């Protein structure tokens, strides 16, 4: 679950 | 009688004449009824079998009794939808088939108390709420994203901005993106005849932000009139029930996480600034997830960015296709 969410909050705006 | 056949032919000819004209507006039906069973329809056998919480697209004007509308569902053909007066008439006719409607019960007492129906037995009374049978709703339901944390904070900001950017990139030239800074949760309709018409009266509500809220309401209405898809980036909505009873009733898009532990690790990877509000974000996520899914329009349990983005993609595509 974290693998698909860590990049979710990283390449979106960060 | 040749008059009925002649008016049927004229109505049909008007139907195929206006079949290819721009749509005027749209409303929502909160009652379940069939437009084919009624004998007052201008065209018989071509009624619409709409149910509760259904949408129709009205293009032209017929009379004060019926309108011309189109089914929102894909492949929907032309149909007739009654006017609010006709809907009220059929609602009155629905309960007139019973033995009694007023106060005098039929419990084996006939011939003693005739009890003519007073105004309380008619629709003149029961005006305390008076929920309108037809509501002026925007032609398209706006798209909003909810969860999994508070709006305006980092986690939700990225997790919604990614999808917003994907939608903007994929729907280039056919979609518009706007941010509603003003509040939208107070989208009421039966508060007063004209609350704060002028801002110079210096009343209690004159200096408030209700005027901006209303102005944004008609802005959303006219933007939805343009038939172009528009999503909302407003950061003043945090619960499906806040705007479920309002006129807009936007398409609630709910994103969820399997367990709060995954989110706790996610904010653990962000920093201390989000760690400070970790508690309130967890509380809001728990409150939002306690709500049954049927309140939200669509659900997104996908862990990966792609699956969720493309899923909302075909949902928006079929919403666009079915409307036309």
């Amino acid at each position: 679950d974290l693998k698909g969410y860590l990049d979710w909050i990283t390449q979106a705006e960060d | 009688e040749s008059a009925r056949r002649e008016v049927e032919s004229q109505a049909q000819q008007q139907l195929e004449r206006a079949k290819h004209k721009p749509v005027a507006f749209a409303v929502r039906t909160n009652v379940s009824y069939c437009g084919v069973l009624d004998e007052e329809c201008p065209v018989q056998g071509s009624g619409v079998n709409f149910e509760a919480k259904d949408f129709l697209h009205i293009k032209e004007k017929y009379s004060n009794d019926w309108w011309i509308g189109r089914l929102v569902k894909e492949g929907g053909d032309i149909a007739f939808i009654p006017s609010p007066q006709r809907l009220e008439s059929i609602r009155l006719k629905q309960e007139q088939k019973a033995r009694r409607s007023g106060n005098p019960s039929s419990l084996s007492d006939i011939g003693n108390r005739r009890s003519p129906p007073p105004s309380l037995a008619k629709q003149k009374q029961k005006q305390a709420e008076h929920v309108p049978p037809y509501d002026v709703v925007p032609s398209m339901r706006p798209v909003v994203l909810v969860g999994p944390s508070l709006k305006g904070y980092e986690v939700t900001d990225m997790m919604q901005k990614a999808l917003f950017d994907f939608l903007k990139h994929r729907f280039d030239g056919r979609i518009s993106i706007t941010r509603v800074t003003a509040d939208l949760s107070l989208a009421k309709r039966s508060v007063l005849n004209n609350p704060g018409k002028r801002t110079i009266i210096e009343r209690s509500s004159a200096r408030s932000s209700i005027a901006e809220v209303q102005s944004e309401i008609e802005r959303i209405f006219e933007l939805a009139k343009s038939l172009q898809l528009v999503v909302l980036d407003a950061d003043t909505i945090n619960h499906p029930a806040q705007l479920a009873k309002t006129s807009l009733a936007p398409i609630i898009v709910f994103v969820k996480v399997s367990s709060p532990k995954v989110l706790q690790r996610l904010i653990r990877s962000r920093g201390k600034s989000q760690m400070k509000h970790l508690t309130v974000q967890m509380m809001a996520y728990d409150k939002l997830v306690q709500c049954p899914p049927e309140s939200f329009d669509v659900i997104l349990d996908e862990n990966q960015l792609e699956d969720a983005c493309e899923h909302l993609a075909e949902y928006l595509e079929v919403y666009w296709r079915a409307t036309h």
